[PDB]
């Protein structure tokens, strides 16, 4: 898992380190899930999700 | 915004009305409570830098719902590359005097780092453009806000599609005359989709509008990731005009 290819399979952000090592990052107001790859909302508003959308 | 849709009210909630003397000058971005994204040309002829608004929570210019709010802007920050009454290097960030309250109506889009943007945003086809500008070449403004699906082309591709495009710009749109953004419209937010979430990768620039054999033409926000975040932790200064180092 390469953060080139697939985003290295993270929902956001991707750091590649030294060997077959890849670390997902979270933007703020969101939380990784244990999966290493997913984020969650940690606030009401967190940035870019829609609440009206969100709420529906 | 040219042969688009209205958004319905709330589902633009990034985006921003500026103001100068009460007078549409611009739209913009809001990627914090208290910062915006817009475009530096919006700037070039500004006299009394005192009287700069922002409105977020805006949707229709002809009634007041209670949803929006204005604040001062503060600071208006311009790369030192950036050359009055050009294209390139077409950016700005504006520091509100007060934060916004985030709210269903009021909501930051997110800066992308730049890796995962030049990586992965940047080969999504289709992203949102937004504003209250022209709906015709030649014509009025919208008074409800307007947003528009455009493709993305690379730089290689719209050169020879086109009937002077830097690294720090690209082309999205179509070249029928169809469907572009236009005057009023600049500034405001080139947007992406990328698993559940929206991401701030272009900033209407200009300026033809809707013109057969011609796309258009955005900062290419990832150019300058780097740069804002650098800014936006920085005190303030005095004077509401910065010019500022780039790279
Ligand atoms: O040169 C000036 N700078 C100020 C200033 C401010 C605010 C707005 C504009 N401004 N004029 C034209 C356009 C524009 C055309 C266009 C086509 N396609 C997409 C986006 C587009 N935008 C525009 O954004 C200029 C003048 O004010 C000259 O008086
Ligand atoms: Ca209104
Ligand atoms: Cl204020």
């Amino acid at each position: 898992l390469i953060c080139v290819n697939e985003n290295g399979g993270c929902e956001q952000y991707c750091s590649d380190h030294t060997g077959t090592k890849r670390s997902c990052r979270c933007h703020e107001g969101y939380s990784l899930l244990a999966d290493g790859v997913s984020c969650t909302p940690t606030v009401e508003y967190p940035c870019g999700k829609i609440p009206i959308l969100e709420k529906r | 915004i040219v042969g688009g849709k209205v958004c319905p009210k709330g589902e633009c909630p990034w985006q921003v009305l500026l103001l100068v003397n009460g007078a549409q000058l611009c739209g913009g971005t809001l990627i914090n409570t208290i910062w915006v994204v817009s475009a530096a040309h919006c700037f070039d002829k500004i006299k009394n830098w005192r009287n700069l608004i922002a409105v977020l929570g805006e949707h229709d210019l002809s009634e007041h719902d209670g949803d929006e709010q204005s604040r001062r802007v503060a600071q208006v920050i311009i790369p030192s590359t950036y050359v009055p009454g050009t294209t390139n290097h077409d950016i700005a960030l504006l520091r509100l005097h007060q934060p916004v309250v985030l709210t269903d109506h009021v909501v930051p889009l997110c800066l992308p780092e730049r890796t995962f943007s030049e990586r992965t945003l940047a080969f999504v086809r289709f992203s949102l453009v937004s504003g209250w500008g022209q709906l015709l070449d030649r014509g009025a403004t919208a008074l409800e806000l307007m947003v528009l699906n455009v493709p993305r082309l690379m730089t290689q591709d719209c050169l020879q599609q086109s009937r002077n495009i830097t690294e720090y710009m690209f082309c999205a749109g179509y070249s029928d005359g169809s469907k572009d953004s236009c005057k009023g419209d600049s500034g405001g937010p080139h947007a992406t989709h990328y698993r559940g979430t929206w991401y701030l990768t272009g900033i209407v620039s200009w300026g033809g509008c809707a013109t057969v054999g011609h796309f258009g033409v955005y900062t290419r926000v990832s150019q300058y990731i780097e740069w804002l975040q650098k800014l936006m932790r920085s005190e303030p200064r005095p004077g509401v005009l910065l010019r500022a180092p780039f790279p």
